């Protein structure tokens, strides 16, 4: 029979128990059966994501059939699965694969809706089955659409259904958008709990349920592409095979074996010795550990065999529930279940006595090992406060203020509908502002390019919200997306700088007030993106004249209050009061200058190590660089070009002169106004 | 036995457009 | 034989009764028959959005051919349908689409002027690779083909106005949208087919209610299709609920659990309890079988009723004399009256249950995939569920809403036309939010427009819509996208006095027409929305003179102030300007209390049991309070002075979830305690 | 013969697109042993074929 050729009977496999027990989704299966026994629009299709038990939904429906958990109209029916390449196994000619296909269709005509086939990827079966002088399955079964011999079910993704299915009329009006939702954490955990024992059978191990829920936690937190229960399945099973590899280890065996073969080499050469006795000791130790290893292996072997016996007893008592034997039910239950459970736990505690070199219970630590091969609040707090001091030098008031703000952010007991970051950073330029943004990215967002640099200096013009945000087109920044909102649509996990807020406009504050209240923000294109996973930072220079002037012999709090009054002169106070905290960046006077110039000197030393050079700087040269490099208006930028000129021009001037020898202490002695390198 | 016959293989390419504003 | 490979004999299907007895549309069918008996240009096209059943129109034409209602050029023809996607999808190389296409034409000429063709997706046939229209050009032109189109008006103006042979080798036949009552009669014709298929009965008031709610709570799908889907999915849901049961499952798990318990115990009592539960389960089971047998008899007699109707239609075609009167006068009324006896019998016996699908099932299917008027009777109570004070404005807005959904005034004029004044911060925007919320859906499912900004001509060009060939074009005005994506929302106009007076002209076109022409040539209606204009012109006039001064005369005073400000034409078209007086200190304190309510809600979201001194609440209400701005400085000041020291103490490792946390006062501030 | 070897031989064929088609030819012939688990092979590819010829056929996922 052609049904016997290349079809996969799911009811037969579930009757043989070969399919895995699918848990939950009863609303989905119920609404699926709602779509099933309709008069028109009679073929469902599972719109979802690649990997989400959509196949398992079909097989769980077949399991409800074998269980008889279905309505009477679905009783007696047949759930089969048709493979493509099985039909394309031995047929390439002019109409033989298609002859097989039409014979399968004639068997569908033989059953008359008794067989309810499943074939996923309808769009693939429509728009990829290319054949030469021959047809596809799509246009040969498109008759079975309007012939009623096809109550088949589908499965696809949200996009390809819309590509290759919604465009056709008949392929519309035979088919139903059976959407499937993203499942939860805990339902996935429950499916894992149901299918834990199958994996413990296959992989000879035991599974910790705290490790199950923590695996679900870190999978939902970290793993992007994989889905449910796909990443949970893969983490569990990959950790199971990992522990299986650890079963097929040890390591001190290899230590002692290399030792005994090395001393065997030595004693074979020496044929004084003492090494006969040393070899005898190490061989006895190796034999003892070897016999211990074999004993542990025998213990786990008996334990896993009796575990598989327990699961086979569960299978047999389910067969007794389907068939209905009388003494078999109570016999299998009351005899086999508690005695095998208690001696399985007796073997478990026997192992937990003797598991010296080995483990079988996959812990959460094992899951973390897999994931690292693939906690939060206080650790993030303390290491954040530490990492503030490294790149950005000084600004300890701002260190503590931004530490408080991040603390009150990650507390989440403020307004959660506000975005994470709301910051005005006052001070002159140079001063680590961009460096502070990158350090905040470096630890909160744990990377460099989690930021979007946009100044508001370009946005004095009336068309700020248009080019910035998204507009009615005719512009440039539309097919790009935009400057800001559509780059957050690119980067939803980022940090926003807004330099030069003194260069503002009424369509700057208002968009920012919608940010401050909402996070979600109206673009031109009509698709708001939330900002409550991101940090918004502003900077200005308005009272920074006073910051350059009177940071010396004045405090921080009253200076912050006076410059907040200055911002209240400049801005509307209703704008500046939805910010978390407005802080002050002082002019970096001496040691910050020495440190950052020393950083540039050390990376210069690093690149000349790559050349092969060894250079030391004089501190008087450092003093002249501190004088020549810092200005009261700009800071690091004249320091950069002063380092550039007064170092690298005589330096490369003399290196290319062939004057300097690699391997000498190249001391950077001072000239009158320059720096001289010497060879000693 | 037969031979692997040569094909025809029709292919296609596309175009963008461009729309242009006025300043005033 | 590509006809076997690509076409569908619909005449075979309706000849075997597979198809819908399609109802109505007779004028358009007749104009199609007019087109199909011409000498040249023998091809109608069908212009209408998909889901209006143009397919079904051709189907009903085919059923009329089965009836033989046609003139003398169509008797004996065979109508066959065809896709283009069945032809395009096999194009590996050059010349493989087109061998199929010419072999189609060879079969068409082979049947020698006897086959009427159907092709939908005409705009698809434009593009396949020249490709498709030019091979069909001679048979479309020389009368040797009788193609029938089916497409949409947008695709007509996009595709079919390009190739002129694609134009005049077809002909327009306009396809309209079916009405409310005609949908009802259609579903009456479709009722018996559904009741045969899903083995159940249908409430016909639930059918007309399904039609009402299909027009009401569905925007995309249309008729016949959306009501088809509603009735089909509801009938399937009821058929699943009948074809199950739940109490039987509870009793079965109970008896097998007590059976295992009694098997373990072998004091007893459990033989007796098990026998009682088995007896109850057997009673429920026998009731279930009696119900299923009753519905089986009802479905069999219903199917015999339909077979009698098909037989009397075959008698109308063939012409048997006594068979007509016999089948009608005997078989129709007795089977209908004992079908109604089965109806009242299953109304009696379905308990655990119903088969007649009610409109609540329609509500399930609809909201998954009715107290509106009476909520509008208590709409003032709804508005004062959330916003305290300003009772008169609530009353007037409820008056406007009752006039709106009662529909007394001009329906071409918009719903809400309200200028608002007085000082802000008291909850005008909060009133807007709750108004859109309990009125229609949600708080911020609206449109806010910052009319403080717009002061010049280019500003008008922004919010109205830039003219084409200029800067701000392809997504309309600021307003236009905001309303065209939001068919039922509320327009907000803040700081109307800051605008240049020319935008008031746009407002007047709103208030008269309701359709508003943008720069993009399309009118976006406002008639199903509410315009709210707001300002603050007579703020101090009310603040100085709210004390023991009435609503009406102070309204008239500030109305005279607006007359000093605004246009007489503009204040002519105003429905009503409400006062929006400053309420009181205790009511703004109560609004702060509600902010504390949502605050404590968020603390309970964190999971803290936190209480407060009422003196602490008074200090809060006296922190940021100002008459000049309203409660919003009070809102942000209380929010800061709570969220900073409290979460400071929480991150200080002081507060424990599950302790007595009374927000006691400081000398000027508030401390939390741990008890 | 691979069926006869019974898990002893472990296969490795990189450039897996060539196994998808090798001049019906190879993907439709091996894809049974792929989607039956008798095959114990190892793949190796560039990221390009992983986007093109692997993630498209989710029937191989
Ligand atoms: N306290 C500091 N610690 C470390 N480097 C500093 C400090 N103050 C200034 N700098 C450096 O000064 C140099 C000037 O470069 P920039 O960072 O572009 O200027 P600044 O930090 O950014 O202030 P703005 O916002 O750019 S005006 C950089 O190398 C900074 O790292
Ligand atoms: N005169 C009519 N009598 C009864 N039902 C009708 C009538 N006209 C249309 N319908 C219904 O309209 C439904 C729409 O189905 P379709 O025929 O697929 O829609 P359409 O109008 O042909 O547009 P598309 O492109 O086919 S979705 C049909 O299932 C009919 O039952
Ligand atoms: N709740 C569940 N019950 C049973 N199996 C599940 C469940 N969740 C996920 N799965 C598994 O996830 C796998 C992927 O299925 P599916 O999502 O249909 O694949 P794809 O997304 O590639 O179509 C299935 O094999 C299934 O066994």
């Amino acid at each position: 029979q052609a049904l016997k050729k290349y079809t996969i009977d799911l009811t037969e496999r579930a009757e043989q128990g070969k399919l895995d027990p699918v848990i939950g989704r009863d609303e989905e299966i119920r609404r699926t059966i709602q779509v099933l026994q309709r008069r028109t629009k009679n073929n469902p299709v599972l719109i979802g994501e690649p990997g989400v038990g959509k196949t398992a939904i079909v097989e769980g429906l077949a399991q409800r059939i074998i269980n008889g958990e279905v309505p009477e109209g679905l009783k007696g029916r047949r759930v089969l699965a048709l493979d493509m390449g099985a039909l394309v196994a031995g047929a390439k000619y002019r109409g033989e694969f298609e002859e097989r296909l039409k014979g399968v269709l004639n068997d569908l005509a033989k059953q008359e809706g008794n067989v309810i086939l499943f074939i996923d990827a309808l769009h693939t079966m429509v728009g990829a089955g290319k054949a030469d002088g021959a047809m596809d399955a799509g246009n040969m079964l498109k008759p079975a659409l309007a012939r009623g011999e096809l109550h088949c079910v589908g499965a696809t993704t949200l996009d390809e259904y819309r590509q290759y299915i919604e465009k056709d009329a008949a392929l519309e009006r035979r088919f139903q958008k059976v959407f499937v939702a993203e499942p939860s954490v805990e339902d996935t955990i429950a499916i894992l709990r149901g299918l834990k024992e199958r994996y413990e059978l296959h992989h000879h191990v035991q599974i910790t349920d705290p490790a199950i829920v923590a695996a679900a936690t870190l999978s939902h937190r970290y793993i992007a592409d994989r889905q449910l229960p796909d990443k949970a399945i893969d983490l569990i099973d990959e950790a199971a095979s990992s522990i299986r590899m650890q079963i097929d280890s040890p390591e001190e065996l290899d230590r002692l074996d290399r030792r005994i073969i090395q001393l065997k080499l030595e004693q074979q050469a020496l044929m004084l010795d003492m090494l006969n006795e040393e070899l005898s000791d190490k061989e006895r130790q190796y034999s003892e550990l070897e016999e211990e290893w074999k004993a542990e292996k025998a213990s786990l072997s008996g334990t896993q065999t009796i575990k598989a016996e327990l699961e086979q007893a569960k299978i047999a008592i389910e067969q007794a529930r389907r068939v209905g034997d009388l003494a078999r039910m109570s016999e299998l239950q009351y005899g086999k279940i508690p005695e095998l459970e208690k001696q399985l736990e007796a073997a478990t505690q026997l192992e937990g006595k003797t598991m010296r070199l080995l483990r079988n219970k996959v812990t959460d630590a094992e899951i973390a090992e897999v994931l690292a091969r693939w906690e939060s609040e206080r650790e993030k707090l303390l290491r954040m406060e530490q990492e503030l001091h490294h790149r950005v030098i000084g600004q300890n008031e701002a260190v503590d203020a931004v530490s408080n703000a991040i603390r009150r952010s990650r507390a989440g007991l403020a307004d959660p509908n506000r975005p994470i970051g709301s910051f005005l950073f006052l001070g002159p330029t140079g001063v680590g502002k961009t460096e502070l943004c990158k350090a905040l990215a470096n630890f909160m967002f744990d990377s460099d390019e989690a930021m979007v640099r946009i100044d508001m200096s370009e946005f004095m013009e009336k068309h700020s919200v248009s080019r910035l945000v998204g507009a009615p087109p005719g512009y440039v920044g539309y097919e790009e997306g935009g400057y800001l909102t559509e780059a957050v649509r690119r980067r939803p996990y980022s940090v926003i700088l807004l330099d030069a807020v003194e260069k503002a406009h009424p369509d700057v504050f208002n968009i920012l007030l919608q940010v401050l209240d909402d996070g979600r923000l109206t673009d031109g294109q009509g698709r708001t993106v939330d900002f409550r996973n991101t940090v918004v930072i502003m900077t200005s220079n308005l009272g920074s004249d006073l910051i350059q002037e009177r940071f010396g012999e004045l405090d921080y709090a009253h200076m912050k209050e006076l410059v907040l009054g200055v911002v209240s002169h400049n801005f509307r106070p209703e704008f500046i009061n939805r910010i978390d905290e407005v802080v002050v960046f002082h002019p970096l006077g001496e040691q910050h200058i020495a440190s950052i110039a020393q950083i540039q000197l050390k990376r210069l030393y690093k690149r000349l190590e790559e050349r092969g050079y060894e250079i030391h700087i004089s501190d008087e040269a450092l003093k002249l660089l501190s004088e020549n490099g810092y200005d009261p208006v700009y800071g690091a930028r004249p320091l950069k070009r002063a380092i550039q000129q007064q170092i690298e021009n005589p330096l490369a001037q003399q290196i290319l002169s062939g004057e300097l020898v690699p391997g000498k202490v190249i001391r950077l002695e001072v000239n009158e106004d320059r720096i001289v390198a010497v060879q000693h | 036995a037969a031979a692997a016959a040569a094909a025809a293989a029709a292919a296609a390419a596309a175009a963008a457009a461009a729309a242009a504003a006025a300043a005033a």
